[PDB]
RNA sequence: CGCGACCUCAGAUCAGACGUGGCGACCCGCUGAAUUUAAGCAUAUUAGUCAGCGGAGGAGAAGAAACUAACCAGGAUUCCCUCAGUAACGGCGAGUGAACAGGGAAGAGCCCAGCGCCGAAUCCCCGCCCCGCGGCGGGGCGCGGGACAUGUGGCGUACGGAA
RNA sequence: UAAGGCUAAAUACCGGCACGAGACCGAUAGUCAACAAGUACCGUAAGGGAAAGUUGAAAAGAACUUUGAAGAGAGAGUUCA
RNA sequence: UACCCACCCGACCCGUCUUGAAACACGGACCAAGGAGUCUAACACGUGCGCGAGUCGGGGGCUCGCACGAAAGCCGCCGUG
RNA sequence: GGUGGAGCCGCCGCAGGUGCAGAUCUUGGUGGUAGUAGCAAAUAUUCAAACGAGAACUUUGAAGGCCGAAGUGGAGAAGGG
RNA sequence: CGACUCUUAGCGGUGGAUCACUCGGCUCGUGCGUCGAUGAAGAACGCAGCUAGCUGCGAGAAUUAAUGUGAAUUGCAGGACACAUUGAUCAUCGACACUUCGAACGCACUUGCGGCCCCGGGUUCCUCCCGGGGCUACGCCUGUCUGAGCGUCGCU
C-alpha cells in the first residue's frame, strides 16, 4: 500500500517469514513425514487474508 | 391405507420421538450404584436398623383397596400421647413422626 | 457490463482485522464486527450454525490458564505450600 | 487373566502407551536379563541396560559369544548400540546396528549409588513375597 | 560451571543483580559473534547463558516474594498478589466459619434431642 | 543496530551510550520488513566507529 | 441572618467489598414459527417443539398441603413400574390425551412476620494486645465510631404457643 | 389454611476432566479430521471446507567404474527380496 | 469344455415406461470401488416352544472388583399390575 | 502352475450396514475423438559478435522500424505485498 | 512374412482396486464434576545453535525453581557436566514468572493523546525535557468526608 499502519506492517511481517523452505536436515529426523513445506504461498495467486 | 380388517391404531409418534428417546443402559450399573448406597449407609450408622426407621399399621383409600394394609408415612400424633412418647425424641430413636394424621377410630 | 468489466472497479474495502476476533471482519462504515460484534459486549455466537460454534470456543485455542486449573484440581487445589525438601 | 479395572489390556491402547512413551518410562521398558551368573549372586532377574554395560547377543544374525560394551541408547530409536555389533555401509564407513535389550543378555553390570540401592531393593522385593508365601 | 540454585539461595539481594548483570552483558556478545560467525563451541553458550539467567532472576523474586510475604504475615489487609488465589468461585464461599454457625434456636433444639446409637430386636 | 521494536531514539540513545562508553550525535530508526526495528546511531565527531566496531567484535 | 437537629438528595481516584464476560450436554424463566399431517384447507396438527433471549449449578427445579379423597380413609417433593393410549379434547376427524389409588427407589424436616414478652437483651466497622493465620477467625480490652425505637436479639409460629 | 422463607437423598447429563469396554468401522468405511485438519483453499462477509496412512527388520537408502550439458542410463554393490 | 481360425444354419441393443420398442422413444464412452425395503413401536394372522384357568414380566430387591458380567442365579417379591 | 510375504478356512448354530450393468447414480481412473481444433487483434524485422554442452527467442554492437509527448515516456493514489 | 486391424496369450507400462495390517474414530458404561477484574475463553506478535509447519511456551520465553527419577539428549553439531554428582534427561508440579489485544478498565483505536502521584538524569522542583515505578473504566453495597434544599422544624 505504502501507507501502510503498523498492524497491517507487522502482519505482513509474520507471513514473510513462514514463506521460507524447510530445513534440509529436518528430512533426517526419526519420525518423519515431511518432504516439503506445502504450506508456502506466492504473491500472484492466493492474495493475502486481505 | 387400511386393508381389510385390522384396528385403527392411533400410535404416538407424530410429535418427535426420536430426539427424547431414553435409553436404559444404565439399568444394570444403576442396579449397583444403590447397591453401594444401601450398603454404606448401613455401615455407616451401624447398629440401626438398616430398613429405616420404624413406620405405622395405616390402611389405604379406596374401596377397591379397602382391605389392605400398608406400612404408612410415620406414627400420628394422637397415637403418642397415649403410648407415652414426646413427639420430638421419636424423631430421634428411630421412630416416623407425621403431624398429619387425622385419627377418626 | 456487470462481470469482467465491474469486476475492476474493486479497489477499496468494506471489511478489514477484528481486534477481538481476529477475523478479517471488521465493518469500517458499520464499526461493528459481524462474527463476534465487536463493540457489543457479548460475543455473538449461535445454535443456530453448530458448525460455526465449535470453530472457536474452549479447548480450540490454547487454554493457557484453564488448562492448567485442571491441573490443580486434580491433585487438590492446594497453595503456599512446597514439597518436603532434601 | 488381569483383573484390577483401571488396567487396559487393549491391543491398539498400550501399543499407543508405548510409542508415546516418555524416556523416564523408557528405561524400564528398555531392560535386559542378567546373565546366570550374576542372576545367582544378585538374585536379581533383569535389569535396565545401561550405557557401559557388557552384554552378549543371543539372537539375531550375528548371535554369537563374544562380549562387548553398550556404546549408547537410542531411546528414540527404543533400540541399543553395542561394540563390535556392527556392519561395512557401501563407503566403507561402518554404523553400529540396533539391538533389542529383551534380546541380549547383561554378563557385567557398571556398578553405582544408583544401581546399587536398585540391585538391593530388587532383592529385597524378592525375598519378601518368598517370605510372604512362605 | 552451571549457577545453581544452591548456592544462589542463600546470598545478599545486591548481589545477585551484579552476576545478573555480569551474564546479561555476556549474552550480549554471544549474540554478537552469533552475526560474525563465531563457534559452534560458542554458540552453545547462549543457551547456557540464557538460562543461567533465568537461574539468577529466580532466586531474586523468590527471595522478594517470600521476604514480601513475611511483612504482610499477620495483617489483615494485604495485597492482591499475595492473597490466595484459588477459584473466583472458591474465595467467594462461605468463610469456614460462616457455615458451621447455628442459629441459636437450633442449638439448643440440638442439646435436648440428639440422635441416639440404637439397635433393635433384641 | 537491530534494536527492540518497542524502543525510542531517547531509549536507544541512552543505552548504546550506557554499555559502549560511547556518546550519541542523532539516531535514526526504521522498521525493517520482518519487524525488527534498525537504528543507524550517529557517533559524535571526536568518536571513532571503526574503532569501538572492533570493541563490540563486529567488522 | 446566623448557628443546630432531622428528612430528602448530591459529589468524591475517599476506607473496604462486589457485579459484568466465557461455557453451555443436562437445568430454570420468557419468546415462539413454518415445512408437515388432515390426501384441498382456514380450526386443529407439527407444538410450547426449531431458532431467538435471558439465567444458573455440580446437579438444577420442586418440597413440608389453602393436597388427596369419599375409604374401616390416606399424608412434603423427585424418579421408576403401573394406571393406559384409559377419563376427557377434537371441521368429535387427523389426531391429541392426564391424573387418583397400588408397588418400589429414596426417605428429614423446618424457619419467619405478626400477637406478645423481655432496660436493644442486638449488629456492623474502627484502635490496642493474646492465640490463629495458603478457605481471616476466635479471646479480651477500649465514652473509638455507626446502624436500630419508622424496630435489631432471646423464647415462639399454628403439629399448637406463651404465661 | 393460601397472599412470606429455607432443605439433603434417590433424579438428568451428545459440554469438560479422567478412565473402562465392544457379536462396531476398518483408509471412498469410521467424526469434516488415523497425516502440519477445522489445516490448505474459496467467498467482501455471514460462512463454505478438502484431498492425503503402509520401503525394509536394519537405511544396510546404491560407494565405485562408465556414458551423457544434465535428467537418465550400463556395470557394480546392498539385501531373504 | 476353455485359446485362435474356418465354415453351414440361426441371429437387430441392453435397461425402462408401455395396448405395442431393434426403434426416427429416453438412460448407457469404458473400468474399478461405493450404492437402495432398514430399525423402533403398535396391531393382525400363521408357525415353534414353556406352562396351562392361569401365565408372566417389569420395575425393584437379594448375590461383585465383571475377566468372561454391565451376564447367570435367586426373591410370601409372582401379582401391586 | 506362478507371485506374494502373514495369517486363514471346513462343519453345527447365532448376527448382519450381505451379492450390482443401469439410477443425466457418487468418487477415482482411462480411452476414442487426436497428434486433431488450435498457438491469426495493434504494420518489422536483419547482420555480426559474445556467452555458452545447446541460440530464430539472451546480451553487446550495427541497420531498419513503430509508440510520437490526450505516449509504449517520467512520477503518485487505492490496491498489491 | 509387406502395413494397418482384430482376437488371444508372454512380458513391459498406466493406474491404483483387492488383500493384510492400524498410536484413529464411533457406541456404551464408570468416577469426577474443575472458568473470570488477584484479570477468563478467544485472538495477535514473539521465543530453538542450525527451525518453516504442528506442538510447547511468554522478553526468565522449545521453559523457571522444586520433588521424584536416576544416565542421557540425538538430524547434525555443540557442549557442560566429574553419571560418588538436585545428577543428564523425562514425569510430576505445590515455589516464581504472565508480551499485546480481549468483560479490557485514564480517552480513543491512528496505535494517538492524556492527567495525577512518586524515583533516577535534567532540575538542585525550575518547569520543561528525558528515563523509571503507582494510580486514573462503568454499576452498586456498607461505612467516611464535603456539601445542597422558601423540606420539617428547633434555637436565636
Ligand atoms: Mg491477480
Ligand atoms: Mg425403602
Ligand atoms: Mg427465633
Ligand atoms: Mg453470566
Ligand atoms: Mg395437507
Ligand atoms: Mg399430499
Ligand atoms: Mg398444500
Ligand atoms: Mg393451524
Ligand atoms: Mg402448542
Ligand atoms: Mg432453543
Ligand atoms: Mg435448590
Ligand atoms: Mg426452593
Ligand atoms: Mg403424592
Ligand atoms: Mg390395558
Ligand atoms: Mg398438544
Ligand atoms: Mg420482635
Ligand atoms: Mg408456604
Ligand atoms: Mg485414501
Ligand atoms: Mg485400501
Ligand atoms: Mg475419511
Ligand atoms: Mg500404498
Ligand atoms: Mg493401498
Ligand atoms: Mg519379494
Ligand atoms: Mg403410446
Ligand atoms: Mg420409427
Ligand atoms: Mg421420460
Ligand atoms: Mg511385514
Ligand atoms: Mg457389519
Ligand atoms: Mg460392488
Ligand atoms: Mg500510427
Ligand atoms: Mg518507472
Ligand atoms: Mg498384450
Ligand atoms: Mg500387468
Ligand atoms: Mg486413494
Ligand atoms: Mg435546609
Ligand atoms: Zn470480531
Amino acid at each position: 500500500s505504502s501507507h501502510k499502519t503498523f498492524r497491517i506492517k507487522r502482519f505482513l511481517a509474520k507471513k514473510q517469514k513462514q514463506n521460507r523452505p524447510i530445513p534440509q536436515w529436518i528430512r533426517m529426523k526419526t519420525g518423519n513425514k515431511i518432504r516439503y513445506n506445502s504450506k508456502r504461498r506466492h504473491w500472484r495467486r492466493t492474495k493475502l487474508g486481505l | 391405507a387400511p386393508s381389510r380388517n385390522g384396528m385403527i391404531l392411533k400410535p404416538h409418534f407424530h410429535k418427535d420421538w426420536q430426539r427424547r428417546v431414553a435409553t436404559w443402559f444404565n439399568q444394570p450399573a444403576r442396579k449397583i450404584r444403590r447397591r453401594k448406597a444401601r450398603q454404606a449407609k448401613a455401615r455407616r450408622i451401624a447398629p440401626r436398623p438398616a430398613s429405616g426407621p420404624l413406620r405405622p399399621v395405616v390402611r389405604c383409600p379406596t374401596v377397591r383397596y379397602h382391605t389392605k394394609v400398608r406400612a404408612g408415612r410415620g406414627f400420628s400424633l394422637e397415637e403418642l400421647r397415649v403410648a407415652g412418647i414426646h413427639k420430638k425424641v421419636a424423631r430421634t430413636i428411630g421412630i416416623s413422626v407425621d403431624p398429619r394424621r387425622r385419627n377418626k377410630c | 457490463t456487470k462481470g469482467t468489466s465491474s469486476f475492476g472497479k474493486r479497489r477499496n474495502k468494506t471489511h478489514t482485522l477484528c481486534r477481538r476476533c481476529g477475523s478479517k471482519a471488521y465493518h469500517l462504515q458499520k464499526s461493528t464486527c459481524g462474527k463476534c460484534g465487536y463493540p457489543a459486549k457479548r460475543k455473538r455466537k449461535y445454535n443456530w450454525s453448530a458448525k460455526a460454534k465449535r470453530r472457536n470456543t474452549t479447548g480450540t485455542g490454547r487454554m493457557r490458564h484453564l488448562k492448567i486449573v485442571y491441573r490443580r484440581f486434580r491433585h487438590g487445589f492446594r497453595e503456599g505450600i512446597t514439597p518436603k525438601p532434601k | 487373566m488381569k483383573f484390577n479395572p483401571f488396567v487396559t489390556s487393549d491391543r491398539s491402547k498400550n501399543r499407543k502407551r508405548h510409542f508415546n512413551a516418555p524416556s523416564h518410562i523408557r528405561r524400564k521398558i528398555m531392560s535386559s536379563p542378567l546373565s546366570k551368573e550374576l542372576r545367582q549372586k544378585y538374585n536379581v532377574r533383569s535389569m535396565p541396560i545401561r550405557k557401559d554395560d557388557e552384554v552378549q547377543v543371543v539372537r539375531g544374525h550375528y548371535k554369537g559369544q563374544q562380549i562387548g560394551k553398550v556404546v549408547q541408547v537410542y531411546r528414540k530409536k527404543y533400540v541399543i548400540y553395542i561394540e563390535r555389533v556392527q556392519r561395512e555401509k557401501a563407503n566403507g564407513t561402518t554404523v553400529h546396528v540396533g539391538i533389542h535389550p529383551s534380546k541380549v543378555v547383561i554378563t557385567r553390570l557398571k556398578l553405582d549409588k544408583d544401581r546399587k540401592k536398585i540391585l538391593e531393593r530388587k532383592a529385597k522385593s524378592r525375598q519378601v513375597g518368598k517370605e510372604k508365601g512362605k | 560451571a552451571k549457577i545453581k540454585a544452591r548456592d544462589l539461595r542463600g546470598k545478599k539481594k545486591e548481589e545477585l543483580l551484579k552476576q545478573l548483570e555480569d551474564l546479561k552483558v555476556e549474552l550480549s556478545q554471544l549474540r554478537v559473534a552469533k552475526v560474525t560467525g563465531g563457534a559452534a563451541s560458542k554458540l552453545s553458550k547462549i543457551r547456557v547463558v540464557r538460562k543461567s539467567i533465568a537461574r539468577v532472576l529466580t532466586v531474586i523474586n523468590q527471595t522478594q516474594k517470600e521476604n514480601l510475604r513475611k511483612f504482610y504475615k499477620g495483617k489483615k489487609y494485604k495485597p492482591l498478589d499475595l492473597r490466595p488465589k484459588k477459584t473466583r468461585a472458591m474465595r467467594r464461599r462461605l468463610n469456614k466459619h460462616e457455615e458451621n454457625l447455628k442459629t441459636k434456636k437450633q442449638q439448643r433444639k440440638e442439646r435436648l434431642y440428639p440422635l441416639r446409637k440404637f439397635a433393635v430386636k433384641a | 543496530f537491530i534494536v527492540d521494536v518497542k524502543a525510542n531514539k531517547h531509549q536507544i540513545k541512552q543505552a548504546v551510550k550506557k554499555l559502549y562508553d560511547i556518546d550519541v550525535a542523532k539516531v535514526n530508526t526504521l522498521i525493517r520488513p520482518d519487524g525488527e526495528k534498525k537504528a543507524y546511531v550517529r557517533l559524535a565527531p571526536d568518536y571513532d566507529a571503526l574503532d569501538v566496531a572492533n570493541k563490540i567484535g563486529i567488522i
